[PDB]
């Protein structure tokens, strides 16, 4: 079994650092539940622990995601089919990615079935869910664990599984997947298969996390800082030939532009271009051309 | 409790085979005066009404009224297990939600017991507006069954027409039209074989044929069928269950 | 029970169809000589396709219309089995008609037949063309597979100009003696958008609900964003006055008009407007862009406000 | 227990509110046996399925209501037309004289071919079965089909009309509603009595008292002060410290960028700008919304929004 589930909480008041959610989940016998929070903060783990506490190990809850490709009708149809411990629990993941018209229909389905099934909407934004669904639900914020806790639990995992990783390795593991304990644990697991347990250096983490090294970002800014278009072509060609996706380059380039000492006008222009390039890439545009364009804008902004 | 002894269960079996395919489930309204069953099919176009008087049974005992909403398909499936000449005893306890059908043998060494599980049906007794019909055709049931089953091969709408000198059933369809006309017999060799048309005004109506074919599955019940009808009033197909009651199908006309 | 005016005043001969003088002229020629080809009449709704085919079939056959015509709507079973049995047995059926007359198989809503049905209909059209003629009707003339269009004359129908709808509306008013006024007739012609059956339905509904016909009353039964408000909003956007155009826009949004409706009316009003020409084109460009973005699903008031901001900043 | 959206349903035809013209015209249709096919369209929760149900209960009886009314939802399924609808419209009911009624809820989820079939069914049997279609987007309905039937736009309820019914509900129940809790309920409802009564009941049942804060916390709607704070960070701060502040607030409470952007648009129109600056803010915010509609990173779109406000 994967480590993302082998080390899940088995009880409600057991390890979940969030206190005001584990207290109410005892009285959960406001008909429905609504969890929201950043990804990988024990959203599904907590309700699964609550369901294994309430129902029991053999009494086994339909979990499906509301972001299906097959429309919304099949979702509510499956809920109806599952409808027929005086109730059953259905879990809706990514419930914020439902359009308002699809939440209206899920509202009708969940309010006509409000006698035998309890719902749990798991999302990352409570504002995306419309006011009927939230008004029928009881909200619960899930805040990520503190950085030190993250490293603590990761060391606990690495000692329970005998994975020889440096402490700076753990620091970089939690830094490379920011505040995402699920992602950090999955990386720790899938980065020890990649070595056979001999040694897990930060290069393996940087490769698995898909993070382009900060050297290449500094090279991109060194080229666009002052130089002809040939340097931009060269650095972009080298960055594409390395395999690094353009999404990661745009992400890290934005992260560097925002929290540096560029002017407000320059930051504004560069970030507008970053957003446009990000949409262009999300629309299937070609990475080389979009990166060339973005670098041309950044160059005409910095060089001036 | 409901304890009724029918000497020949063939009557009950034929009734169930006449109602089986028109209506799926019905509310047998048992009373101290007889047995009734008034219900309309799933399409609300035809209304079957069965009545079995008390005197037709051998020992009919009913002390309290009952409404046993039996599933007619399952009831006929159970009735099939009975023999052709068996004595059939229906027994419904004061309140037990099960109907005991006891198929005795014709004085032999076989007794069958069945406990058909009833179901709760929301009884509804719609009023049947008593009315005076302008034409009453009485004809051998075999002829009406043949006529409907024949014209069903041509078209799905029979135009029944009552003149004075005979009744004609017309039909039309892709492969042409055909009309069967019967004249009232004057020298009735057998009172069964006669075709008697009590006509008070010439009428002409149109009816669907799926439903007339559903009606004609009660032909083993009686040899003579009575088609009574008037204008803008549902036609009435009546089969007289001998000396114990009747089975009466109402059918609403066809539009256009 | 009295039947509506859409039927009480249905033209019973091709001299009374006001739709498309050229195509109806062709069809009158065919009703005169008598050897029609398989015709596919295609065009927008309400313009007189079913009526034209029915009047043509009547004028051709005459009293044998009950015996020589087979109509199959969209509400009839028209699978491959019906096409292979009923339509074929009708094509093969013998009916004796005058010299140049043929049986007619009217397949209304021909764009609703599945491909298998049309494939099964091809050779029936082709073989029995010596005694059977087909007359299909459709709106989307590309829903009919190509081999069926290859054996039919594709007669195109177009929307009706406002003058034709006005003539027929006056012919009906004269017969019904409904009290009217010019603004009411202009309102009906604006809400019709060419559909000659929509216009008659709106006329009858307005007359039956209220009687007198005036624009105030026409927009009480149709009830779409009054074109005067949209004209005023576009005018404020011409003077580069965003804060006064967003006023009208939020007013329209308060009454719950769906943004598709608001854009439909804004387009239909900005097309026949009184701006310059280059400026009108620069406006229609942006309105089309925003219509694309709303049909795609981004239908919030922010997109309408952004459209207003672009329209304003086109004129500096 | 029993929801208030059902306990206070208008049982008669006059208990409907805010549609007196439409209600009077339908009542006149009923009195004169001139009832045409009806097309009731408008935003949710405005009183469509209640208007036609009151009209039905006024037209038939309660025992004729199973054999002469076909209440059919159109979102379950071209086969539904030639199936139960054509078999319901073409056949008479045995002993009852009069037309039938077919009520197609959500009549705009029907494919266009199904609407062609249904239009022919309607056109054919128009004197023994009256159709009543019900939809939210009249634009989704084929112009052919809509032509057939008279159309009624059930717009949203203005707050003056709908406040008396809420006051009657409050007095009949026991709800300690503040003088602005009614206002923050009317505002969040946005003119559909169903959502207003639902929000009111759920908040009164969850917290025990309704006010301008309790309803805003029960529905998770972004408070006005928070959006004012965000606009202040954008308008009167450095780029980076605004990015930091806005991101911290956006992750503190559950807040996406769509809602931030909507409320910030309303504020851009509220507060005073030189009227040549809000043309820029409006353009850029309407582009950021389109960019977010395609599934992009919100960390680069939020920064784009701050860039848009940094015209000042
Ligand atoms: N507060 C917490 N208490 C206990 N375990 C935690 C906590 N946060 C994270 N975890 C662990 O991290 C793992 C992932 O938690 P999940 O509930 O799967 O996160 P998530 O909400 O599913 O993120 P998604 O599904 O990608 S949106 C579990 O195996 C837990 O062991
Ligand atoms: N060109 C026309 N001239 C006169 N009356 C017309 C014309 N077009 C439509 N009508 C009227 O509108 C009614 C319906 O028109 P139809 O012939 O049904 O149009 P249609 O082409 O069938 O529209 P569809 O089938 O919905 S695409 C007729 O009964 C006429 O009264
Ligand atoms: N005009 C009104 N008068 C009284 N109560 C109303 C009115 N409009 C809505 N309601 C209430 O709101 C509830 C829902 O109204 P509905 O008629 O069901 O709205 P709706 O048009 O059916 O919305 P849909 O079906 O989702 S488009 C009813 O149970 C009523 O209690
Ligand atoms: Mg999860
Ligand atoms: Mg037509
Ligand atoms: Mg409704």
């Amino acid at each position: 079994v994967p480590w993302v589930e082998k080390y899940r909480p088995k009880c409600v008041d057991e390890v979940a650092f969030q206190e005001e959610v584990v207290a109410v989940l005892k009285k959960s016998l406001e008909p429905n539940l609504l969890f929201y929070g950043p990804p990988g903060t024990g959203k599904t783990s907590t309700i699964l622990a609550a369901a294994r506490e309430l129902f029991g190990p053999e009494l086994f809850v339909l979990e499906l995601n509301a972001s299906d490709e097959r429309g919304i009708q099949v979702v509510r149809e499956k809920v109806k089919n599952f409808a027929q411990p005086p109730f059953k629990i259905v879990i809706l993941d990514e419930a914020d990615s439902m359009t308002s018209a699809a939440q209206a229909a899920l509202r009708r389905t969940m309010e006509k079935e409000s006698k035998t099934t309890r719902f749990c909407l798991i999302c990352n934004y409570v504002s995306r869910i419309i006011e009927p669904l939230t008004s029928r639900c009881s909200k619960f914020r899930f805040k990520p664990l503190s950085d030190k806790i993250q490293q603590q639990r990761l060391l606990d995992i690495a000692k329970k599984e005998n994975v020889k990783i440096s402490d700076e390795g753990i620091a970089y593991l939690v830094k490379v997947s920011e505040g995402d304990l699920r992602k950090a644990i999955t990386f720790l697991q899938s980065a020890t298969r990649l070595t056979g347990g001999k040694e897990i250096t930060e290069k393996v983490i940087t490769d698995i996390a898909g993070v382009i090294p900060a050297e290449k970002i500094d090279g991109v800014f060194a080229a666009c800082q002052s130089g002809s278009f040939d340097k931009l072509e060269a650095v972009v060609k080298d960055l594409i030939d390395e395999g690094h996706a353009a999404t990661q380059l745009v992400n890290q380039l934005h992260d560097v532009v925002v929290e540096n000492n560029l002017s407000d006008k320059q930051k504004s222009i560069i970030t507008e271009k970053l957003a446009e390039v990000d949409k262009c890439l999300a629309d299937g545009a070609d990475e080389h051309l979009q990166l060339i364009s973005l670098c041309a804008t950044v160059m005409q902004q910095l060089s001036q | 409790m409901f304890e009724a002894r029918l000497v020949q269960g063939s009557i009950l079996k034929k009734v169930l085979e006449a109602l089986k395919d028109l209506i799926n489930e019905a509310c047998w309204d048992i009373s101290s005066s007889g047995v009734n069953l008034q219900s309309m099919d799933s399409s609300h176009v035809s209304l079957v009404q069965l009545t079995l008087r008390s005197e037709g049974f051998d020992t009919y005992r009913c002390d309290r009224n009952l409404a046993m909403g039996v599933n007619l398909t399952s009831m006929s499936k159970i009735l099939k297990c009975a023999g052709n000449e068996d004595i059939i005893t229906l027994r419904a306890e004061d309140n037990a939600d099960t109907l005991a059908l006891v198929f005795e043998a014709p004085n032999q060494e076989k007794v069958s017991d069945y406990e058909m599980k009833l179901m709760d049906l929301d009884v509804e007794q719609l009023g049947i507006p008593e009315q005076e019909y302008s034409c009453v055709v009485k004809m051998p049931s075999g002829e009406f069954a043949r006529i409907c089953r024949d014209l069903s091969h041509i078209g799905d709408a029979v135009v029944i027409s009552c003149a004075k000198d005979g009744v004609k059933f017309s039909a039309s369809g892709e492969l042409g039209n055909g009309n069967i006309k019967l004249s009232q017999t004057s020298n009735v060799d057998k009172e069964e074989e006669a075709v008697t048309i009590e006509m008070n005004e010439p009428v002409q109506l149109t009816f669907a044929l799926r439903y007339l074919n559903f009606f004609t599955k009660a032909t083993p019940l009686s040899s003579t069928v009575t088609l009574s009808m008037s204008a803008d009033v549902p036609l009435v197909v009546e089969y007289k269950i001998a000396d114990m009651g009747h089975l009466k199908y109402y059918l609403a006309p066809k539009i256009e | 029970y009295e039947l509506p005016w859409v039927e009480k005043y249905r033209p019973v001969k091709l001299n009374e169809i006001v739709g498309n003088e050229d195509t109806v002229s062709r069809l009158e020629v065919f009703a005169r000589e008598g050897n029609v080809p398989n015709i596919i009449i295609a065009g927008p709704p309400g313009t007189g396709k079913t009526t034209s085919i029915l009047c043509l079939a009547r004028a051709l056959l005459g009293p044998a219309l009950k015996d020589a015509m087979l109509e199959l709507n969209a509400s009839n079973d028209r699978g491959i089995d019906v096409v292979r049995n009923k339509i074929k047995m009708f094509a093969q059926q013998k009916v004796t008609l005058p010299k140049g007359r043929h049986k007619i198989i009217i397949l209304d809503e021909a764009d609703s037949m599945t491909d298998g049905a049309q494939q099964a209909l091809r050779r029936t059209m082709e073989i029995y063309s010596k005694t059977t003629r087909f007359a299909l009707a459709c709106n989307a003339s590309d829903k009919i597979i190509e081999p069926i269009q290859s054996r039919c004359a594709v007669l195109r129908y177009t929307k009706l100009t406002d003058a034709q709808i006005l003539t027929r509306l006056m012919n009906v008013i004269e017969k019904e003696r409904v009290p009217y006024t010019d603004d009411g007739l202009e309102a009906i012609i604006f809400t019709a958008q060419g559909d000659m059956r929509q216009a008659l339905n709106n006329l009858q509904s307005t007359f039956s609900g209220f009687g007198f016909i005036n624009s105030e009353n026409v927009f009480k039964v149709c009830d779409e964003p009054h074109p005067l408000l949209v004209k005023e909003m576009i005018q404020h956007c011409v003077n580069a006055n965003i804060d006064e155009a967003y006023k009208i826009l939020a007013h329209l949004w308060h009454l719950g008009y769906s943004p598709e409706d608001i854009i439909g009316n804004i387009f239909r009003v900005c097309k026949t407007f009184q701006m310059a020409e280059y400026l009108k084109l620069e406006f229609i460009k942006e309105i089309g862009y925003t219509h694309m973005k709303i049909a795609e699903g981004v239908n919030s008031l922010l997109q309408m406000a952004g459209l207003l901001a672009r329209l304003c900043q086109k004129t500096m | 227990n029993l929801p208030w959206v059902e306990k206070y349903r208008p049982q008669t035809l006059n208990d409907l509110i805010s549609h007196q013209d439409i209600l009077s015209t339908i009542q006149k249709f009923i009195n004169e046996d001139r009832l045409p096919h009806l097309l009731l369209y408008g935003p949710p929760g405005t009183g469509k399925t209640s208007t036609i149900l009151a009209c039905a209960k006024q037209l038939y009886k309660d025992k004729e209501f199973g054999s002469m009314v076909l209440e059919l939802n159109a979102s379950d399924d071209i086969d539904i037309i030639r199936g139960p609808i054509l078999s319901f419209a073409s056949t008479r009911t045995i002993f009852k004289k009069g037309f039938k009624l077919v009520i197609l809820d959500e009549a705009d989820a029907m494919t266009q071919d199904a609407q062609n079939a249904l239009r022919r069914v309607i056109e054919k049997f128009t004197e023994n079965t009256r159709f009543c279609l019900i939809c939210n987007y009249l634009s989704k309905i084929i112009p052919a089909l809509q032509s057939r039937c008279t159309r009624f736009r059930f717009g949203p309820l203005t707050p003056e009309l709908m406040v008396p019914r809420l006051e009657h509900v409050v007095e009949e129940e026991k709800v300690d509603i503040s003088e602005d809790g009614m206002k923050a309920l009317v505002t969040l409802s946005s003119g559909d009595m169903r959502r207003a009564l639902n929000i009111l009941q759920s908040t009164n049942m969850a917290f025990g008292k309704v006010t301008e804060e309790t309803v805003y916390t029960c529905t998770g709607h972004p408070l006005k002060s928070d959006i004012a704070n965000i606009l202040d960070w954008m308008l009167n701060q450095d780029f980076t410290t605004a990015y930091r502040n806005i991101t911290e607030l956006k992750t503190l409470k559950g807040l996406a960028l769509h809602d931030i952007l909507t409320e910030i648009h309303l504020f851009v129109h509220r507060v005073d700008f030189p009227s040549s600056v809000r043309i820029h803010l409006l353009t850029k915010m309407a582009d950021i919304e389109y960019r977010l509609s395609v599934g992009t990173n919100e960390k680069i779109q939020l920064s784009s929004l701050i860039a848009a406000f940094q015209v000042t």
